[PDB]
RNA sequence: CCGAGGGUAGGGCCCGUGACUGGGGCGAAGUCGUAACAAGGUAGCUGUACCGGAAGGUGCGGCUGGAU
RNA sequence: UGGGAGAGGGUGGUGGAAUUCCCGGAGUAGCGGUGAAAUGCGCAGAUACCGGGAGGAACGCCGAUGGCGAAGGCAGCCACCUGGUCCACCCGUGACGCUGAGGCGCGAAAGCGUGGGGAGCAAACCGGAUUAGAUACCCGGGUAGUCCACGCCCUAAACG
RNA sequence: CGAUGUCGGCUCGUCGCAUCCUGGGGCUGAAGAAGGUCCCAAGGGUUGGGCUGUUCGCCCAUUAAAGCGGCACGCGAGCUG
RNA sequence: GAAUGCCGGCAUGAGUAACGAUAAAGAGGGUGAGAAUCCCUCUCGCCGUAAGCCCAAGGGUUCCUACGCAAUGGUCGUCAGCGUAGGGUUAGGCGGGACCUAAGGUGAAGCCGAAAGGCGUAGCCGAAGGGCAGCCGGUUAAUAUUCCGGCCCUUCCCGCAGGUGCGAUGGGGGGACGCUCUAGGCUAGGGGGACCGGAGCCAUGGACGAGCCCGGCCAGAAGCGCAGGGUGGGAGGUAGGCAAAUCCGCCUCCCAACAAGCUCUGCGUGGUGGGGAAGCCCGGGUGACAACCCCCCGAAGCCAGGGAGCCAAGAAAAGCCUCUAAGCACAACCUGCGGGAACCCGUACCGCAAACCGACACAGGUGGGCGGGUGCAAGAGCACUCAGGCGCGCGGGAGAACCCUCGCCAAGGAACUCUGCAAGUUGGCCCCGUAACUUCGGGAGAAGGGGUGCUCCCUGGGGUGAUGAGCCCCGGGGAGCCGCAGUGAACAGGCUCUGGCGACUGUUUACCAAAAACACAGCUCUCUGCGAACUCGUAAGAGGAGGUAUAGGGAGCGACGCUUGCCCGGUGCCGGAAGGUCAAGGGGAGGGGUGCAAGCCCCGAACCGAAGCCCCGGUGAACGGCGGCCGUAACUAUAACGGUCCUAAGGUAGCGAAAUUCCUUGUCGGGUAAGUUCCGACCUGCACGAAAAGCGUAACGACCGGAGCGCUGUCUCGGCGAGGGACCCGGUGAAAUUGAACUGGCCGUGAAGAUGCGGCCUACCCGUGGCAGGACGAAAAGACCCCGUGGAGCUUUACUGCAGCC
RNA sequence: GAGCUAGCCCUGGCCAGGGUGAAGCUGGGGUGAGACCCAGUGGAGGCCCGAACCGGUGGGGGAUGCAAACCCCUCGGAUGA
């Protein structure tokens, strides 16, 4: 439930902020947080290629564990839910009765107290994961891997999940966060329900000063801009496109598909995606 | 106003220093040409 | 000291009036079409919504104060 | 105290028929639609047929001149939470009642906000007919919306 | 064109006369008063405001009158801009 | 002899401008060849959140002393940051290194590139961050946490005693962290004292006084005290912390817990060591056996890794503790004590500046700390003033114009002007009071007004004490006194009404534009399934992202409210296994050269053969587009209505003479005596219009319009006054410019605007202060304009390539 | 060549004083329970005033300058992009 503000401030009338419920401890675990080197959007090389980065608040990285098959049949407590900087999903912090610690980004319903296992043989419950060709199907899921023990890659944003649609061959049937339908390898792992922190996208930043925070740097339109620096470039007074709308590289940016034509994956992408 | 040269002990080694100059290609042929011209000075005199 | 009132400043209510504008009543000797009263020629009415020169139409749900 | 009937309400699960779309097979010269037509769709393989899948919405038979609610209104099936109500016993209280300006709550549909969802339908809109014309009625399309959550709106031939 | 600064204003004048006023006249469809028109005449004079960058113009209130032109459309090594 | 030629020398302007903040000077005494300028004394002024003091950069002997004055110093010079010489910088504890890591850089392994080279996990380097042991005073002409004095401390080596399973680059803990707010107790710093110490003073009418003036502390081991930080204790289990583990993690059990305990820091005291004013006398002596105490104020500093709250969620590695492994257990480590050992570099001086960056001893620029007192509500603001430092390296006169900065002005009060430009006005605090509209926050300091000093009297709560006095803070009531005037000086909003544009705070053309431009939260379209898309790179590798569609890229629009219509023929994008066109290659009917021949060699039809284009369709918050003619209504005018041409389709809602309207000062209304502007309307919109968004919108704006009130030298219309220049004298002494010059007016002439030609007129020779009409004055080989088969930036359905993609 | 300037990365530092008074919390009122209302507490904010600090709005001066962008008076931000 997003947190509104009274408007004693021009900004603070339409700022809005996540409401923190679920979290219930307010410090990170020492040995799972690493300094996270800042780039502000600067290859190797010292080149801006990502434009318009930088100037955030400092992050600490914590080690979020996206295997769990891992440790199989080792069941843990779920101890804490945290705040985490790095995602919009917040993390849970799992301690294994193994005495080992670690985080799993908290799926919706995941209680403090709780208890979560990995393998073949886990209950079908919130926060056990799963090879995909165990999990029911028709159950919703999230940090599904793409390949085997390769690490969990889908459905890891805050609200986001995928859900089982069928099952053919070594392969089971995903309908992905994006709507796309996409057969995924049985032995992959995943985890039963959707990820938590629904209420994200509600976020209403406010202000100019709430982008700066989180590291945006001003976006400048090409139709600001001279020649030199963007197709939209130039021109008297306010000017429309004048041409079909171009990226600052030349490339249409209206309708034009960019995926690889001759790609491997397409073998197993069975409908592109809806919206 | 504030103006252009701003000195700088150990930017003025690190940059036009000797192992600056030494450290690559066009960077030796400075001293090359330095001392093909008998230049007194190699390198800028720095005091660290 | 209080004090008729005078002066400065800001408010409330009321009346008259105003370029122009909104619809209304009446006039009738016009123009357009014919919405309603018969099953009124797409049954009618209806709250609402969107639309149309105009009466009106359509949608959604409702009433019979609907002919056969 | 002891029983009864019921689409009363709320939450969550869940079953089948049909429509649409998608894949596979088989098949070919039309299909669709009307008062009659045309637009539309179809040899880039449609319609009709079989197999598979997705998804939303509404619940046929029972169904009634029926039942329940204060009204609006409520209909597959199951479970939980909950309201009103009738009956038989005549057990207890001892007029504790009736009505109700203001108040508060509920209030079909359309409509609004935020976010979902979107099969069928369908304002606006586009096209075909009809016609003297046809900003309609009829036909082919089609967006809001119709559906879910939360918050508004507070209307009606809200009627007996 | 190895540069002659461009509109308007301000300041400061000075000149022409095809005279706006004041002085002198003839004619009048000049009774008087007032005016019309032409002649002579450049000595002096020729207001303050509203609008607009404006020159010009319109308007307000006056006035004997509220003249028109030249001086690199006078005047930026005088100002404004 | 000319090239705005090149190098040099020297002229002219000219004894001219100027001599670098308007903080300011005067006299006496000395020195010396020489003195406004050097030294000394007295008087005066200026800074005092500095114009004082400390530190870091940077500078590099500029420091100290002697002896100098050619040049440097905007004058002078005997002086100096200048010339010559000599001296001066002292560390186990301060800073850096012999320690640690950050970004980054480098880089065993590895990867990539014609070469040169590019990357790259570990490792290494890298600091103003982590870590680590010294405080007070004295001494020199010049260094001092460095020398000396006192009191402390760290590490290494060796030894002794006791203790222990010792042992590490391996495991673990810890180091270890944000912003805002903030408690308790202290310290730094400050104020007061009738108390303590002190040389002295009694003026000029009074005062021998609870008089004036001066000072009344600093460091300090252990121990102790106060206040805080940190930390639970024991057993059993163990599968995790890439080996091991008794450590840590996890589970369970038992006493303990807002306690204490143990531990660490701060503060106080503390053996002891220091310091010690005014005044006086020639830096020193004296004061002085100096005193060395009480009360109040009180930090942003300390205890500290304290506490609370919030979201944007806040380095690393070593030191350190602990665990164990090889090893080794007569060793090794731990504790105590003792003796020995302890290296390298910096240290002067300047440091908001005359020593640094600006060519200058340049009104500019330069990071950190200390920065006293009183008063004004507060404060680092303002005035004055302490300590401390200065009077800005040309002076002396004069008392014009004119300029600059400043003060006042009768009557009027915007009449000034493009514009109230500028300058007035207003001005802090306390009280009263305060509108439309509104997103309910605001608008709001709205507006408007009243109060403000001083004295006496009565009285209320607080802080420190003790509950009291004393001190300090916040108040309240009454009666009086003076002046033109009480925030008496200085610092300190003028206000209102109404339009345009942009929501808002922000951002920008360094050095002519701060805006209506950019950004902005928000809205929509679109691409991207992750070895993502996209970006950089030849590549490797990177970013994206240690992210995963509630995410990331691209584009437009731009808070918010109500909205965002019609046209898919062209272009773009998307979809379309049919067809048409289509390159290399495949294929080889047929034809050719040559050879006596087998053969060798060349051409070559049908047919097969991608993407792309053609073709079918979709698509607008994709590029874009969104008409014309004739007729028609009881008067006129007009046309709801009809007809007709054309189109892909003919502009919807809303708005409109507008940041858009040519005609144009459209017409009407409002305001004014008068309104080309303004506001409100109308609509024949030259040439608005719906995300190059349309129409609104509270709040906001050094944005741009219009009006009013207040008040004014803006003006009628000018006057007077002040200081700094201008002027005169002494000192020093430029500049652009310059064919040469013995350089007048008019009317003419002349390449068409003549000091220089003609005619006439006027005119003795040479300066000084002033004014700018001319010398087509100076400056810059006109930026406009044209020309050159000159150049460069930019565009595209110009041509032709290339990258990239298919 | 990034010792000027622009952006980012790492690590440090600075922002006197005063004003406004969001959420929350407690108390009371209210209700069937609530919403909500009032007081006190509290200390939010690209909040307000204003030095340091960062700027550079309007005017004047300067224009062979003190200065190849300065000076005076005014004026913008000053817990935040
Ligand atoms: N205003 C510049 C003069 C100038 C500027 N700087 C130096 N001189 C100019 O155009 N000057 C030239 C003369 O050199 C000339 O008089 C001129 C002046 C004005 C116009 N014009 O059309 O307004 C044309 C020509
Ligand atoms: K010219
Ligand atoms: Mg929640
Ligand atoms: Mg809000
Ligand atoms: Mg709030
Ligand atoms: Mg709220
Ligand atoms: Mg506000
Ligand atoms: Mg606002
Ligand atoms: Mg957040
Ligand atoms: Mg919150
Ligand atoms: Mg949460
Ligand atoms: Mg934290
Ligand atoms: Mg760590
Ligand atoms: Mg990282
Ligand atoms: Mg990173
Ligand atoms: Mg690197
Ligand atoms: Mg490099
Ligand atoms: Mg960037
Ligand atoms: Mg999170
Ligand atoms: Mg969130
Ligand atoms: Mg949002
Ligand atoms: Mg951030
Ligand atoms: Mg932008
Ligand atoms: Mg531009
Ligand atoms: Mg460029
Ligand atoms: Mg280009
Ligand atoms: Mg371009
Ligand atoms: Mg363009
Ligand atoms: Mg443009
Ligand atoms: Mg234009
Ligand atoms: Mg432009
Ligand atoms: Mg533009
Ligand atoms: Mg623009
Ligand atoms: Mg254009
Ligand atoms: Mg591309
Ligand atoms: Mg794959
Ligand atoms: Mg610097
Ligand atoms: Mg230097
Ligand atoms: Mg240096
Ligand atoms: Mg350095
Ligand atoms: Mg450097
Ligand atoms: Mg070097
Ligand atoms: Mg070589
Ligand atoms: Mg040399
Ligand atoms: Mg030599
Ligand atoms: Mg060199
Ligand atoms: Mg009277
Ligand atoms: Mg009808
Ligand atoms: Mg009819
Ligand atoms: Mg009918
Ligand atoms: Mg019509
Ligand atoms: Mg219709
Ligand atoms: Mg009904
Ligand atoms: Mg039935
Ligand atoms: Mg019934
Ligand atoms: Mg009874
Ligand atoms: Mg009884
Ligand atoms: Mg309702
Ligand atoms: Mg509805
Ligand atoms: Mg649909
Ligand atoms: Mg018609
Ligand atoms: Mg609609
Ligand atoms: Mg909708
Ligand atoms: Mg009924
Ligand atoms: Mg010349
Ligand atoms: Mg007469
Ligand atoms: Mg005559
Ligand atoms: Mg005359
Ligand atoms: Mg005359
Ligand atoms: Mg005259
Ligand atoms: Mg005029
Ligand atoms: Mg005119
Ligand atoms: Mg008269
Ligand atoms: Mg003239
Ligand atoms: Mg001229
Ligand atoms: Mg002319
Ligand atoms: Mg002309
Ligand atoms: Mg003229
Ligand atoms: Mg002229
Ligand atoms: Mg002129
Ligand atoms: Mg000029
Ligand atoms: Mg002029
Ligand atoms: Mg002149
Ligand atoms: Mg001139
Ligand atoms: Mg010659
Ligand atoms: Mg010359
Ligand atoms: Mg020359
Ligand atoms: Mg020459
Ligand atoms: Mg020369
Ligand atoms: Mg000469
Ligand atoms: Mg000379
Ligand atoms: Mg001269
Ligand atoms: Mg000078
Ligand atoms: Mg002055
Ligand atoms: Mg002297
Ligand atoms: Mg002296
Ligand atoms: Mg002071
Ligand atoms: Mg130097
Ligand atoms: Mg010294
Ligand atoms: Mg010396
Ligand atoms: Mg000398
Ligand atoms: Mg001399
Ligand atoms: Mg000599
Ligand atoms: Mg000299
Ligand atoms: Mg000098
Ligand atoms: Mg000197
Ligand atoms: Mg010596
Ligand atoms: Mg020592
Ligand atoms: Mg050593
Ligand atoms: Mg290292
Ligand atoms: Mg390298
Ligand atoms: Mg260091
Ligand atoms: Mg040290
Ligand atoms: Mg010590
Ligand atoms: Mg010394
Ligand atoms: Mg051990
Ligand atoms: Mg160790
Ligand atoms: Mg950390
Ligand atoms: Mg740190
Ligand atoms: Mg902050
Ligand atoms: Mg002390
Ligand atoms: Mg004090
Ligand atoms: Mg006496
Ligand atoms: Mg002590
Ligand atoms: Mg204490
Ligand atoms: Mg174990
Ligand atoms: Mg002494
Ligand atoms: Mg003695
Ligand atoms: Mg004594
Ligand atoms: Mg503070
Ligand atoms: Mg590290
Ligand atoms: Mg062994
Ligand atoms: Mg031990
Ligand atoms: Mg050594
Ligand atoms: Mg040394
Ligand atoms: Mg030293
Ligand atoms: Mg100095
Ligand atoms: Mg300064
Ligand atoms: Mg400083
Ligand atoms: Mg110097
Ligand atoms: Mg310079
Ligand atoms: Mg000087
Ligand atoms: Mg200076
Ligand atoms: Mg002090
Ligand atoms: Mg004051
Ligand atoms: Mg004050
Ligand atoms: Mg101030
Ligand atoms: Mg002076
Ligand atoms: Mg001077
Ligand atoms: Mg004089
Ligand atoms: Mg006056
Ligand atoms: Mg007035
Ligand atoms: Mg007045
Ligand atoms: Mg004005
Ligand atoms: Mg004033
Ligand atoms: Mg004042
Ligand atoms: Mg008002
Ligand atoms: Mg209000
Ligand atoms: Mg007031
Ligand atoms: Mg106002
Ligand atoms: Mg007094
Ligand atoms: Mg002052
Ligand atoms: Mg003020
Ligand atoms: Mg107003
Ligand atoms: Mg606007
Ligand atoms: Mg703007
Ligand atoms: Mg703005
Ligand atoms: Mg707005
Ligand atoms: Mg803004
Ligand atoms: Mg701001
Ligand atoms: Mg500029
Ligand atoms: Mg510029
Ligand atoms: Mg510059
Ligand atoms: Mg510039
Ligand atoms: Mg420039
Ligand atoms: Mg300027
Ligand atoms: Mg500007
Ligand atoms: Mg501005
Ligand atoms: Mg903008
Ligand atoms: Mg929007
Ligand atoms: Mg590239
Ligand atoms: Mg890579
Ligand atoms: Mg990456
Ligand atoms: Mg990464
Ligand atoms: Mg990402
Ligand atoms: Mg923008
Ligand atoms: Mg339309
Ligand atoms: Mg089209
Ligand atoms: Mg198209
Ligand atoms: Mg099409
Ligand atoms: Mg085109
Ligand atoms: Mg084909
Ligand atoms: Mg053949
Ligand atoms: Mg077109
Ligand atoms: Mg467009
Ligand atoms: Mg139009
Ligand atoms: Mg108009
Ligand atoms: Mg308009
Ligand atoms: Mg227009
Ligand atoms: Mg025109
Ligand atoms: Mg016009
Ligand atoms: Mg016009
Ligand atoms: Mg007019
Ligand atoms: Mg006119
Ligand atoms: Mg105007
Ligand atoms: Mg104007
Ligand atoms: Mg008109
Ligand atoms: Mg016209
Ligand atoms: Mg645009
Ligand atoms: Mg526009
Ligand atoms: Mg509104
Ligand atoms: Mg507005
Ligand atoms: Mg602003
Ligand atoms: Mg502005
Ligand atoms: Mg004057
Ligand atoms: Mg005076
Ligand atoms: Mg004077
Ligand atoms: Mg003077
Ligand atoms: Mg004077
Ligand atoms: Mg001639
Ligand atoms: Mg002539
Ligand atoms: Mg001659
Ligand atoms: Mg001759
Ligand atoms: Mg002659
Ligand atoms: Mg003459
Ligand atoms: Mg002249
Ligand atoms: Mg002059
Ligand atoms: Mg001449
Ligand atoms: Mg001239
Ligand atoms: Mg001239
Ligand atoms: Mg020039
Ligand atoms: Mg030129
Ligand atoms: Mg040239
Ligand atoms: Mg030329
Ligand atoms: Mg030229
Ligand atoms: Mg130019
Ligand atoms: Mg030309
Ligand atoms: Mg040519
Ligand atoms: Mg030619
Ligand atoms: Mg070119
Ligand atoms: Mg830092
Ligand atoms: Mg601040
Ligand atoms: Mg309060
Ligand atoms: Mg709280
Ligand atoms: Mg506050
Ligand atoms: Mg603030
Ligand atoms: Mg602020
Ligand atoms: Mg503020
Ligand atoms: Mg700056
Ligand atoms: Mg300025
Ligand atoms: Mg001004
Ligand atoms: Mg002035
Ligand atoms: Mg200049
Ligand atoms: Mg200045
Ligand atoms: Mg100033
Ligand atoms: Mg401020
Ligand atoms: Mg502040
Ligand atoms: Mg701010």
């Amino acid at each position: 439930a997003v947190k509104k503000f009274k408007p004693y401030t021009p900004s603070r009338r339409f700022m809005t902020v996540a409401d923190f419920s679920e979290i219930t401890k307010t410090e990170p675990e020492k040995s799972l947080v690493k300094p996270l080197k800042k780039t502000g959007g600067r290859n190797n090389q010292g080149r801006i290629t990502v434009r318009f980065r930088g100037g955030g608040h400092k992050r600490l990285y914590r080690i979020i564990d996206f295997k769990r098959w891992d440790k199989v049949g080792i069941p843990a407590k779920v101890a804490a839910i945290e705040y985490d900087p790095n995602r919009s999903a917040r993390i849970a912090l799992l301690h294994y009765v193994d005495g080992e610690k670690r985080y799993i980004i908290a799926p919706d319903g995941l209680q403090v107290g709780q208890q979560v296992v990995a393998g073949p043989d886990a209950p079908i419950q919130v926060g056990n994961a799963l090879p995909l060709r165990f999990i029911p199907v028709g159950t919703v899921v999230h940090a599904v891997e793409l390949e085997p023990k390769k690490g969990a890659k889908l459905a890891r944003a805050a609200g986001t999940s995928a859900q089982i649609q069928g099952r053919e061959g070594d392969y089971v049937i995903l309908r992905l966060p994006s709507g796309e339908l996409r057969k995924v390898h049985g032995e992959c792992y995943a985890t039963v329900g959707a990820v938590g922190n629904a209420d994200h996208k509600n976020i209403v930043l406010g202000k100019a000063g709430r982008s700066r925070w989180l590291g945006r740097r001003p976006h400048v339109r090409g139709a600001a801009m001279n020649p030199v620096d963007h197709p939209h470039g130039g021109g008297e007074g306010r000017a429309p496109r004048g041409r079909p709308p171009a990226s600052p590289w030349g490339w249409q940016t209206k309708g034009l598909k960019t995926r690889k034509r001759r790609k491997p994956s397409s073998r197993f992408i069975i409908a592109r995606r809806k919206k | 106003m504030k103006r252009t040269w701003q000195p700088n002990r150990r930017k003025r080694a690190k940059t036009h220093g000797f192992r600056a100059r030494m450290r690559t290609p066009g960077g030796r042929k400075v001293l090359k040409r330095r001392r093909q011209k008998g230049r007194w000075r190699l390198t800028p005199a720095v005091r660290k």
